[PDB]
């Protein structure tokens, strides 16, 4: 395939997948399924009016007028009478219909009258918004419309429905002014592709023309899917081009013959299709590249736990907390071996291009400071060495002291003296401070609104618990109420640009308790079989429950996260540790206490839980 | 978020800072009067609003039984195969049909359903909840032909639901849905979610404190199978809301062993089971499951009820056992989930007291229509031996056992366990003492020295047989060297040592005397259980410190006892060694020496029963 070729059909399969694509969908498609086109009423009313065939062929000004005559000479009813015997018929949904719905398009804008875009939608049991005319516009049920710039027959078989004559089309903009803005606002801002369109249509060049008159490079291309038999001429390609349009040919991508337009079509949809599941990853740059697009934006936090590391790949690898990587759905190139390899050896590293180079440097760094070490097939001795750099997990008060009192450099020290002013207890000073970081300011004003909720929920328990001493006063009790009740933080993240919602989608589970959800149900099975395994007598469980609450704690103490203070959090460190000690004290009579499970243990026990552990 | 609706079924203002909507439709719910002063249309509103509150279980507020109505949650199969049959006359019969045809294992047929619901759906509730469930049962048929990899479905059909569920994404099913759905049915979102359970997870730690929770927990379960069986979702069967249901269901008992063991330290003298209890650890625990909870705790000192729903369960596990494979019947997909209910269901029902005629139901299933690859001899019988706790066995049941032995004979074994038929006919022994097996001694009558499987094989149920049947089976076999006397031993050939086997063992001690410069163990093992009355065998005493550990205990030198011996040895060669009034001091003495090196469990187990 061509390069520009593979561009475009990254982008369309790119905006597939944001969201974003939307399909104009033209006469071809309806063709494919042996629907009348629109030359035989021209021969029809030709016929009628006429009352014998055109000698020669239909010029693109006949087609509109030859029914405009008809419709003057002959009236409405006549022409309703023919438009209802050609056009009140059952014809199947094509392939194309569902390759085009396969690809999920925000919506489908159709210059077609008849229905086969909605039987297709109605098939694949998805449900678009129809619109076919003004009135639909604002009755519409959804977000997601099939337009139909053109009407339909849903009302009826008239003429009155539809933009089929030259009058039609000369009072368009004046007929349908609601639905041809709609049309030029889903294509300003959407991903646009044209399918079964001659680029001479009528539609297309009037779509030009409305482009040429916006400001330049505020719009996107919109994307030309071209079946005609014979392959484009680079003249014609290059006008159209410079006129706004980028072409995808059918011709050139593949060979066949001049009647095999489902051929065509099918070649270019299915190429779109399987394009899909593709990432476009050859060389070894391309591989740098896609990690690093992928792993950038997690370089604001300070640490990643390794089962969060699935989501941002997509499930492609599996990251055990051991450091080894595994494969689980990654059908195209490895990626990740790719990577290691690269790493493993400087030789092909050191065939990378300058910026490639500098990218593999930074994701070399993040995966060595995350405990990231290579694929499970390569694995060798690993230890399990933890290191948490926080001052509030060691319990440094007086270093968080002195540096809430300096002055703050950035918005970063900003969120980390706003952590320690939790953590010291000056619930009040944290609040105001997380306060102005989310004025100042996203993936630190995302996590300033999780923190601040979380001080909002911790100020109101404990003022319950006195009233139910006087360390908040009413009045700051009263802004935060009137602040926060109004916010939610279920849709937080939802109210996040859409960008960091695809790059911090591993963010979006420190809203609710379903970050700690995989680490419990681990645990719990984990208990159990670590039980079993005691009771009997017979990677170890013990050490993947240490490295899970090793993670969580580095994750959850270095990005300066007031989850740290959980009740829920709390039990899950204080269940694993009391697991960790019973086997320990298995293992003995056949593990042992570092700092850190010391610090565990003060934090998060109760004196019952270590007195219970004691008895056991 | 206005108000709490809780578990049991109380309101209690939260958020909202208006008028008390909740409060007032619960004062003209009270009072007739008020109900009275309502328009007409909004009479009946108000009923249609009761009618569901009162449904749902929502009484009154703060201030002022589980029941699931589904034929999929309580196994009732047959009504579900009548259900399927007759004729759908609304859309809401086709959904809930497509989720009787997956919890049936015809999950074609269940994607045909939901498809044609989907079809003929545009609230739209029903389509949304059909989108759902036909995305599940598609995960279910992919997920289930990895597993296979037998062909339970076409690849016509893998390679259509492959093409139609490409690129499918549930993520954006309720985005797509119209923004009236989205305000109405807010609460159907987390049927799209991948995961839906991890704040009930996360609130399991509550079970875990060591300082109601545990009421609470059950009731929050019993919402959530509610909720999944009544509104026939399939998300039901995936491994999230099993194993959702193993933790609750586990941490409960666990925490209301904690309590009994605590108050019995600190009082010196908790969990009820029921119907809804046994069948969800039955439909979700696997053997291992249930295992752990016997072991961690004790599920005998939990008290069954309901025993009589519980009794019927069983008996309906039986009869789709028998009506699985009886006939040819077989529906893999099914079978595959069925089948491990049923091992559960029957591991549990050692704890539930059963009539003599559901009793003799589940043990015909039991032994003869459950699959061996499932369940082998040995795991049969383990099964057997449990069903016999409760209640002791019946005349029945000792018929059926006999019935199966007979079917064991003509058929002459594969056991992981390492029980065998024998094992069967020791147990019937063990509550009958008497029992004679009529046709076995009848193929006794009929055997031949051609067809040494059958001896070899029914020589081990000896006791089983009639005196003539005993004469005639002792006929085949010899005694002439010492291996075939150990070889009978083992087997059961010869219960009372005769003096010529005496003769045999001093012969054979006498060699290997000779031969000085394995079975001379059991041989001291014997003569201190007073099998062999020789009173000869001091002359064979040095070589192995077992054997004159065993012959003589007075003069023995237990500087040369092994602890390891005491593990081999069986509970009345224990009991016999406890009750000796010698060798009893040096084995406790040794045996606490263990311990206090090491706490091991077979050893304290052996030092606490019996003394030794």
């Amino acid at each position: 395939l061509d390069n520009n070729v593979v561009e475009c059909i990254k982008e369309i399969t790119e905006s597939s997948r944001n969201g974003k694509l939307v399909f104009f969908v033209g006469a071809g498609v309806s063709t494919l399924s042996d629907y009348p086109q629109w030359w035989r009423l021209v021969d029809k009313y030709h016929e009628e009016l006429y009352g014998s065939p055109k000698k020669g062929n239909y010029s693109s000004d006949e087609y509109l007028r030859i029914p405009q005559i008809f419709y003057n000479v002959k009236g409405e009813m006549a022409f309703d009478g023919i438009l209802k015997d050609f056009f009140q018929v059952d014809k199947p949904t094509n392939p194309i219909h569902d390759k085009i719905l396969a690809m999920n398009p925000a919506h489908v804008i159709t210059t077609n009258y008849d229905n086969l875009i909605d039987t297709a939608c109605w098939k694949r049991g998805k449900y678009f918004s129809v619109i076919s005319a003004e009135e639909d516009v604002a009755n519409a049920t959804s977000s997601r419309y099939l337009l139909k710039v053109h009407g339909d027959f849903r009302k009826g078989f008239k003429g009155e429905n539809v933009v089929l004559k030259e009058d039609d089309y000369l009072n368009y903009d004046q007929n349908y002014p609601l639905i041809s803005n709609l049309m030029k606002t889903i294509i300003a801002t959407h991903t646009i592709v044209f399918i079964g369109y001659g680029l001479g249509d009528y539609n297309i060049n009037m779509l030009l023309n409305w482009v040429r008159k916006l400001q330049k490079d505020s719009f996107h291309k919109p994307f030309f899917i071209r079946t005609d038999p014979s392959p484009i001429e680079n003249e014609t390609l290059i006008y159209y081009e410079n006129k706004g349009l980028r072409i995808i040919d059918a011709a050139s991508l593949i060979d066949s013959n001049e009647y095999d337009y489902l051929e065509r079509y099918s070649a270019v949809m299915d190429l779109l299709i399987e394009s899909q599941e593709n990432k476009f990853i050859t060389k070894d740059d391309e591989v740098i590249d896609y990690i690093y697009g992928k792993i950038s934006p997690l370089f604001a936090l300070q640490y990643i736990r390794k089962i969060d590391l699935k989501h941002v790949f997509e499930y492609d690898y599996h990251f055990e907390v051991n450091g080894t990587v595994v494969r689980h759905k990654n059908k195209g190139f490895g990626y990740m071996e790719r990577f290691f390899e690269l790493k493993e050896s400087c030789d092909e590293r050191s065939k990378l291009s300058k910026k490639q180079y500098e990218r593999f440097n930074a994701l070399f760094n993040f995966f060595e400071k995350n405990g990231v070490i290579c694929m499970a097939k390569d694995a060798g001795t690993l230890n399990t060495s933890i290191e948490i750099n926080s001052l509030a997990y060691h319990g440094k008060y007086d270093v968080m002291k002195k540096f809430i009192e300096e002055q703050s450099v950035s918005i970063e020290d900003d969120y980390k003296k706003a952590f320690f002013l939790a953590c010291l207890g000056r619930w009040e000073e944290s609040y105001d401070l997380y306060s102005n970081i989310i004025l100042n300011s996203g993936c630190v004003y995302y996590l300033s609104q999780i923190n601040r909720y979380r001080i909002y929920q911790s100020i109101t328990q404990a003022v319950t618990q006195f009233n139910g001493y006087k360390p908040f006063t009413d009045e700051f009790l009263a802004r935060i109420e009137r602040e926060m009740t109004n916010f939610n933080i279920d849709d937080l993240f939802n109210g996040m640009p859409f960008e960091f919602q695809k790059k911090y989608k591993i963010l979006e589970f420190l809203s609710d308790n379903q970050f700690l959800y995989d680490d419990t149900v681990k645990l719990f099975e984990l208990t159990n079989k670590v039980r079993s395994e005691m009771s009997e007598g017979s990677m170890s469980s013990d050490i993947v429950v240490l490295l899970r609450l090793y993670d969580n704690l580095r994750f959850l103490y270095e990005n300066c996260l007031w989850s740290v203070s959980f009740h829920e959090f709390h039990q899950y460190i204080r269940n694993s540790m009391s697991l960790l000690i019973e086997k320990a004290e298995y293992e003995r009579t056949r593990f042992f206490m570092e700092y850190y499970d010391f610090v565990n243990i003060s934090r998060h026990f109760k004196i019952d839980d270590i007195k219970n552990l004691e008895r056991s | 978020y206005d108000y709490h609706f809780e578990v049991n079924g109380t309101v209690v203002r939260h958020k909202n800072k208006g008028f008390g909507y909740m409060e007032r439709f619960f004062e003209l719910k009270e009072s007739c009067d008020e109900r009275s002063k309502l328009s007409k249309k909004q009479y009946e509103r108000f009923n249609a609003l009761f009618n569901f509150f009162e449904k749902n279980g929502v009484i009154c507020m703060a201030k002022d039984s589980i029941e699931i109505n589904s034929l999929a949650y309580h196994g009732k199969y047959d009504v579900m195969k009548k259900f399927i049959e007759e004729q759908s006359v609304s859309i809401e019969d086709d959904y809930k049909k497509a989720f009787f045809l997956a919890c049936l294992g015809r999950w074609e047929e269940s994607y045909d359903l939901y498809s044609n619901i989907i079809l003929n759906s545009i609230n739209g509730c029903v389509y949304y909840l059909s989108q759902i469930n036909r995305y599940r049962i598609y995960q279910s048929i992919t997920q289930a032909v990895t597993q296979f990899n037998y062909k339970p479905f076409t690849d016509e059909f893998l390679a259509r639901i492959e093409r139609e569920m490409t690129n499918f994404n549930i993520d954006d099913l309720f985005n797509g849905m119209p923004f009236e759905f989205q305000k109405k049915y807010k609460i159907l979102e987390f049927l799209s979610d991948n995961q839906f359970l991890y704040d009930d997870t996360v609130k399991l730690f509550e079970l875990t404190n060591k300082v109601s929770s545990d009421i609470v927990v059950l009731l929050r379960l019993y919402d959530n199978l509610r909720f999944l069986y009544e509104n026939c979702l399939w998300s039901v069967s995936f491994h999230e809301f099993h194993q959702y249901i193993r933790n609750s269901m586990s941490l409960l008992i666990e925490k209301a062993e904690y309590e009994r063991t605590r108050d019995i330290d600190e009082l010196g003298f908790g969990f009820f089971m029921e119907y809804y209890d046994f069948v969800n650890i039955s439909r979700h625990f696997k053997i291992d499951d249930i295992k752990n909870l016997e072991r961690s705790c004790s599920i005998d000192k939990i008290r069954f009820g309901e025993q009589e729903k519980i009794e019927e369960y069983l008996v309906g596990i039986a009869e789709e056992i028998t009506k699985q494979f009886s006939a040819n019947g077989m529906n893999v997909v099914f079978y595959t989930q069925f089948i491990s209910e049923a091992k559960a269901a029957l591991y549990f029902a050692k704890y539930v007291k059963l009539s003599e005629e559901g009793l003799g139901k589940i043990v015909k299933a039991l032994l003869f229509y459950f699959p061996e690859r499932d369940l082998d001899i040995g795991k049969r019988y383990v099964w057997l031996e449990r069903l016999t706790k409760c209640n002791e066995l019946p005349k029945s049941i000792i018929s059926i056992i006999d019935d199966f032995l007979v079917l064991q004979a003509e058929k002459h074994e594969v056991s992981s366990n390492g029980l065998y038929s024998r094992d069967y006919g020791a147990l019937i022994k063990h509550f009958e003492k008497n029992f004679i097996s009529k046709r076995l001694s009848e193929i006794t009558l009929c055997l031949t020295q051609d067809k040494q499987k059958q001896i070899d094989f029914l020589f081990k149920l000896l006791p089983l047989l009639s005196t003539n049947a005993k004469s005639h089976l002792l006929s085949f076999k010899s005694v002439e060297n010492i291996n075939d006397l150990m070889n009978g031993i083992r087997i059961g050939l010869i219960d009372e040592f005769t003096p010529e086997h005496e003769e045999l063992i001093i012969e054979y001690l006498e060699t290997r005397k000779v031969n000085y410069i394995d079975y001379m163990s059991t041989f001291g093992i014997w003569y201190f259980l007073e099998e062999i009355n020789n009173s000869k065998m001091e002359e064979f005493i040095g070589m192995d410190d077992q054997y004159d550990f065993f012959v003589d205990p007075e003069n023995f030198d237990y500087k040369k006892f092994i602890p390891s011996w005491l593990k081999n040895y069986n509970d009345k060669l224990l009991g016999k060694i406890a009750g000796n009034k010698h060798m009893k001091h040096h084995v406790i003495e040794v045996l606490k020496e263990r311990v206090k090196n090491s706490n091991d469990k077979r050893y304290l187990e052996i030092l606490m029963n019996y003394f030794i």
